[PDB]
């Protein structure tokens, strides 16, 4: 077949509008639907040959179409795009979309875009050549139209303006720094009444606050005040999606630890818990992280937040569902989060009551090591604190059996805080239970010791701990 | 080489983490391998936040297990509503794991204590029709049995999206 195609793609160099368009259509079937064939000719390579083409046939009808098809149908292999992105192709799909108006032909348009859009190099080009001017204008005009058409290429335009926001440079081509021209421009979808607007909005503002810098200065210019209007507007029902892309940027804004605190004095935290009740777990998900981040430094917000039975108790209840467990996790790390950041006697007593102790404690046996000592820790205060309320539910969950499975272990440094956590739980009377389980054989090994000098002394001290009293 | 990505999710994950692991020959990659076309498959600080619709996804597997007819009734009420909002236009594929333990002497009498009996391949059609399923395909994690023919459909339904 390469016999075949030699010819054909070298019949692509005519001046002839004719010979293209049959050589074209020749070319076209086979190889339709045959990848392999396709994949050979990006290698010819045809992809820039065809980019000039587009350029000077533009104001033809019937080969500009053609073309496009071979790009959108090209784009899909994975060699395309790397070689799409040499080609001026950004420029003249633009260059292109302006010319065209009528319905169908920017549809097709757009289908090219999409796929070429995935590319983050291309992204910036499309920005470049001015792809966010005409997205931008396509919805003003379209905002309030009910043509079923015009409320799809609104979604286009929206959605795809979403995904140009991605890319890490020309997100911040865009955010010009925010407040800039666009920024501004899209920052409006979300006070607006357009539920597909208000949705990109959300997103759009999410994919902004992408690195520390940006979420500072867009905390600081109200972006938080107008998030909470968009959440406060679809409170009862019902725009899941939307609830979502919302707390979804909150959730970014609140990661630099400047911003937990302004959040937490415009009232996040309240507007936020209000979707508590929420049973769609992507939501459920975005609200959890969104609370995770904004307790992180601040333990008087935590102290709040754990006291809050409404809250705990709707986290043990995510915790004992076997599924997703997307949202399983976050609860249970939250729960953690809460009792180890506000170290509040209090709050302990708010979880160990709502049921939590046996979660933290199965916690400590995760996969993460991370999330492992996280339970670790937020036990290690249980016992410190509130060693008394805690200790009959600490019995039931198998706590003490778990520990030393921990310290013969294959294996993490995380097993100090372990044998802190048995220091600790030890001067219990109902507490071990851990002598009547024999543990002393695995402490005075470690003892003497592991690489690391920490994990040698507290296991030491654990040794003469575990002999006299 | 065309890479497509593969989401797949159900009620407890002994049943469906099975079905990935067991193509070894919430991160995976596994291949064809390569048979001559090649086709890639990924599987399932900052959030990086993605439209709808331009998904970064190619095809769900909707995964119940047949020795629980109560994880089959779940999937109407608890998996489907969330791929209805946030991945509409993605395919998917309803799939049976573990079809060994059907006529089981341990496991359709102790069904039958919960006043119940094992999934018919008439309940899963039935119910891959009603959540407007690419399609069916029943498959055994332990046996080995229709394994492959998830991963042959599944890509089958991916592809499918001149002049
Ligand atoms: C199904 C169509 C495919 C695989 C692509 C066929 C077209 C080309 C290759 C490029 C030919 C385009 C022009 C001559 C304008």
């Amino acid at each position: 077949d390469a016999g075949l195609i030699s010819p054909l793609v070298q019949l692509l160099n005519s001046k002839d509008q004719e010979v293209l368009l049959q050589t074209g259509r020749a070319l076209g079937n086979i190889c339709y639907d045959s990848h392999s064939l396709q994949a050979q000719l990006i290698n010819m390579g045809v992809i820039p040959t065809l980019v000039k083409l587009l350029g000077i046939h533009c104001q033809n009808a019937a080969l500009t179409e053609m073309c496009l098809v071979a790009f959108g149908n090209l784009a899909e292999l994975e060699s395309s795009k790397e070689q799409f992105a040499s080609t001026n192709i950004a420029e003249e799909l633009v260059k292109l979309f302006k010319k065209q108006i009528e319905h169908d032909k920017r549809e097709m348009i757009f289908e090219v875009l999409a796929p070429l859009a995935e590319n983050d190099a291309i992204k910036l080009q499309l920005v470049e050549a001015g792809l966010v001017e005409c997205l931008l204008e396509i919805v003003q005009q379209k905002v309030d139209s009910d043509k079923e058409d015009d409320i799809t290429e609104l979604k286009t335009g929206s959605d795809l303006m979403v995904l140009l926001l991605l890319g890490d440079e020309s997100m911040q081509k865009l955010f010009e720094g925010g407040k800039g021209s666009v920024f501004q421009r899209v920052l409006s979808w979300i006070p607006s009444n357009n539920h597909q607007l208000q949705l990109a909005g959300a997103l759009a503002i999410a994919n902004f606050a992408r690195n520390d810098a940006n979420c500072i200065h867009m905390v600081d210019n109200g972006i938080v005040e107008k998030l909470m209007d968009l959440l406060d507007r679809h409170v009862e029902d019902g725009n899941v999606t939307v609830q979502h892309a919302a707390l979804s940027a909150l959730r970014n804004l609140a990661i630099p630890v400047i911003n937990k605190a302004k959040m937490l004095s415009a009232g996040v935290t309240e507007a936020v818990l209000k979707f508590l009740k929420s049973e769609m777990p992507p939501v459920q998900f975005k609200l959890l992280g969104t609370l995770r981040m904004l307790i992180d430094a601040q333990a008087e917000a935590a102290e709040q937040l754990g006291k809050n039975v409404k809250l705990v108790e709707r986290l043990v209840e995510w915790c004992e569902a076997k599924d997703h467990a997307g949202v399983m996790g976050e609860s249970n790390r939250l729960l953690s989060a809460l009792i180890r950041h506000s170290k509040s006697k209090d709050v302990i007593k708010t979880i160990v009551q709502s049921g939590g102790i046996k979660h933290l404690v199965t916690m400590a046996t995760s996969e993460h090591v991370i999330m492992q000592n996280e339970a670790l820790v937020a036990l290690a205060l249980i016992a410190a604190l509130e060693l008394g309320t805690a200790e009959k539910d600490l019995e039931s969950a198998k706590l003490v059996q778990i520990l030393h499975r921990l310290l013969a272990d294959e294996r993490s440094a995380p097993e100090i805080k372990y044998n802190s956590m048995v220091l600790i739980c030890a001067l219990m009377g109902s507490e071990c239970l851990h002598k009547e389980v024999q543990d002393l054989a695995f402490l005075d090994v470690v003892s003497k010791l592991r690489s690391h000098e920490n994990k040698s002394v507290a296991q030491q001290a654990s040794l003469t701990e575990q002999r006299l009293t | 080489a065309i890479r497509k990505k593969l989401v797949i999710v159900g009620d407890g994950a002994c049943g469906k983490t099975c079905l990935l692991i067991v193509f070894s020959k919430e991160n995976y990659v596994a291949d064809i391998e390569v048979d001559g076309k090649q086709v890639e498959l990924a599987l399932w600080d900052y959030d990086r936040l993605r439209p709808l619709s331009y998904p970064d996804t190619d095809v769900i597997l909707m995964c119940f297990s047949i020795d629980s007819p109560d994880s089959l009734e779940n999937i109407p009420e608890k998996w489907t509503p969330e791929v209805k909002h946030f991945c509409p236009n993605v395919p998917i594929i309803l799939v049976g794991n573990k079809k060994d333990l059907r006529n089981d002497e341990h496991t359709r009498r102790e069904l039958a204590k919960m006043k119940q009996e094992p999934v018919k391949p008439e309940e899963g059609r039935d119910m891959a029709n009603r959540i407007g399923a690419f399609g069916y395909m029943e498959c055994s994690a332990k046996t080995k049995d229709g394994v492959r023919e998830v991963f042959e459909m599944a890509t089958r339904a991916a592809l499918q999206a001149c002049l």
